[PDB]
RNA sequence: CUAAGAAAUUCACGGCGGGCUUGAUGUCCGCGUCUACCUGGUUCACUGCCGUGUAGGCAG
DNA sequence: GGTAGACGCGGACATCAAGCCCGCCGTGAAGGTGATGACTG
DNA sequence: CAGTCATCACCAA
């Protein structure tokens, strides 16, 4: 909701071994759930010993490699596993499947702090660079530098005070750090675009998005023809099957002091648009947004349209 | 190259039949070693077979 | 790869025309494999902690 | 030793760089990292050892090498004389095929930890170490 | 406070044998490059000249 | 250590016949749940 | 005489 000052770019984040599954329908990018869960964990460590707050995450991904095979007579894909330990009976364990993943990854991030103007911007970045590389950025370790310790420092610049003509060569020099790289944004107004190619059929709504990430066909009135982006279905949220319990009552739950609803995830879709095809970087960056009496809980970018 | 430890097995299930498996090996090695083997597959090398 | 096969034949479907023949036919597999350069003698093994 | 513990207590920075060289032959087989695939290839035109790379190199994964590094456990009471084994709840060992430290013979991680922190019933140092090494390694627990 | 938090895939191997690519051919044809001039670079900032020591007649 | 000012056209590009057989494709481990059954302190 | 620990058949395109 409140725009930031200015924008905090952490360059290279190559981590390892992801989580690779991310809901009951999909594969491959992690959600950004995961992303924003890792600024709001960067708000609660950092963000009040600078005084300053983090609420958006620019995702990037210049690199992605899964860790699958390609089996034989199958043109689908299996998951490499890793072997547990035995049972305390000497047997082996049974087998639980997580889908794993390399990434590299480039964040933008958006401060809101009067440490902003009670520091140099250098202390934000070295700060929240040297303790987000003791984290895990989606369910993996991110790894520290290599024959890449060049690109190790960070950069911030801030976009109100200044000049408002040479601010397109400040842009297009934060672009020249992050030009191979392919960005998320949220477009689920073509969601609602599928639906009157298929209101001839039906008002229903939960086979529309099994349409567009594929190769639809028919023949000469051989059907092939330009998707009008990198479309791809991402999730993007729970929804509530149960009531909110106390902080007391349900059994097994991580803390005694927070309370619990029983939710199910829901599914939006996203594109991986290249940087450019957007104007200003403050479309990009994804936020937490969700009202708790009726059990809505989503994420998605606003300022995109 | 050649290597050696050639009856200690490098995956298995039991216990007792990997300690009789190893005492099996030692009764062969401390009576007769590997000679009888080892020139056999120097008579391979030496000629070019 | 060409093989032979070499594992413990299972005499549940004891079949006297098949199972013996196999002994004698061969397998044929396919695998991966990490060499050395002829040119290289020694490994390097880099990771961080 | 001192750095490793200073890093372990959360009081300075560590970040170490291993490297390490092994002579072995001109042209030999080195082994990097088998992964588990679980029922590939039902036609028989089949792959059946694949090995694990990383873009344009061999690997090993990590777990291996962090299950290298923790053969920590000489103290496992069934016969202590034949080395150090990986740090395990029910402390196992899968090459071997067997489950040393069996809860049986109280001295797995179960029972210390219980008796420890429950019960204020303090283990042996050597089985104390194990209880930490336990927690170095992490697990996840339950009812 | 991230479908959070945890993990050893291990081991073995013979692809193998054989073989006629043949034959043919026109690259032809043409052309104005045109005018102009001062190294004693210092072919070593000095060769070789009565005392190897800081004053001198020489091929100047 | 001199500018000076230009680089051609047309036309054409081969036909024929043929493409192998045989055998074979590894094995081991990757199940939770009550329900007595044996143990039982 | 009552909790608890290893085993035991129960299913199953």
């Amino acid at each position: 909701v409140t725009d930031p000052e200015a924008l905090l770019l952490l360059p290279r984040l190559s981590i390892q071994n992801a989580n690779a599954i991310s809901s009951p329908l999909t594969w491959g990018f992690p959600s950004p759930g995961a992303f924003t869960g890792f600024v709001h964990a960067l708000q609660r460590r950092v963000g009040i010993s600078l005084d300053i707050e983090l609420d958006g995450v620019g995702i990037v991904c210049h690199r992605f490699e899964a860790q699958i095979s390609q089996p034989a007579g199958k043109r689908t894909k299996v998951f490499n596993l890793t072997r547990n330990p035995l049972n305390r009976d000497g047997s082996t364990a049974a087998i639980v499947e997580e889908g794993r993943a390399h990434l590299e990854v480039s964040l933008l991030l958006g401060v809101h702090g009067d440490g902003l103007d009670d520091h140099p911007a250098q202390e934000i970045a070295r700060q929240v660079q040297e303790q987000a590389g003791a984290m895990r950025l989606a369910g993996g370790s991110i790894l520290p530098w290599c024959n890449e310790r060049f690109p190790a420092p960070n950069a911030e610049l801030l976009m109100l005070g200044g000049s408002d003509e040479q601010r397109r060569k400040n842009q297009r020099r934060l672009t020249r750090r992050l030009l191979p790289g392919f960005a998320l944004v949220s477009r689920e107004a073509l969601l609602q675009q599928h639906l009157e190619t298929l209101r001839t059929t039906l008002p229903e709504a939960t086979t529309l998005d099994a349409l567009l990430d594929l190769c639809r066909i028919n023949f000469e009135p051989w059907q092939v023809r330009d998707k009008p982006g990198w479309l791809v279905p991402i999730p993007a949220g729970y929804n509530a099957l149960s009531p909110l319990y106390l902080p007391g009552e349900v059994r097994n739950a991580r803390d005694r002091e927070t309370p619990l609803r029983f939710v199910e995830n829901l599914f939006g879709l996203g594109e991986w648009l290249s940087p450019h095809r957007v104007a200003a970087l403050s479309d990009l960056l994804w936020y937490h947004h969700a009202e708790p009496d009726k059990g809505l809980y989503r994420w998605s970018t606003p300022r995109f349209v | 190259r050649v290597l050696g430890g050639a009856g200690t097995p490098s995956a298995c299930n039991d216990a007792a039949y990997r300690d009789k498996l190893l005492q099996t090996v030692a009764t062969y090695v401390n009576d007769q070693g590997f000679a009888e083997l080892a020139r056999r597959y120097a008579h391979n090398l030496a000629n070019a077979r | 790869v060409r093989g032979t096969i070499s594992n413990r034949l299972k005499t549940k479907d004891r079949d006297p025309a098949k199972l013996d023949a196999s002994i004698q036919s061969p397998n044929l597999q396919t695998v991966d494999v990490a060499n050395l350069p002829s040119d290289a003698d020694t490994l390097k093994v880099r990771f961080t902690l | 030793a001192e750095l490793i513990a200073s890093g372990l207590s959360g009081s300075g920075h560590v970040l170490l760089e291993v490297v390490a060289f092994a002579r072995i032959g001109d042209g030999q087989e080195v082994f990097p990292s088998q992964e588990l695939i679980l029922d590939k290839g039902d036609k028989k035109g089949q792959k059946s050892k694949t090995l694990y790379s990383v873009r344009d190199a061999a690997a090993i994964h990590s777990q291996k090498i962090g299950n290298a590094l923790r053969t920590i456990d000489t103290w496992y009471p069934d016969e202590d004389g034949l080395g150090p084994i990986a740090v395990e709840p029910y402390g196992s060992v899968t090459s071997q095929g067997k489950a040393y430290r069996q809860p049986k013979q109280k001295l797995d991680f179960y029972t210390l930890l219980d008796n420890w922190v429950l019960r204020d019933e303090a283990p042996a140092v050597e089985q104390q170490h194990y209880v930490i090494a336990n927690l170095i390694r992490g697990g996840v627990f339950g009812e």
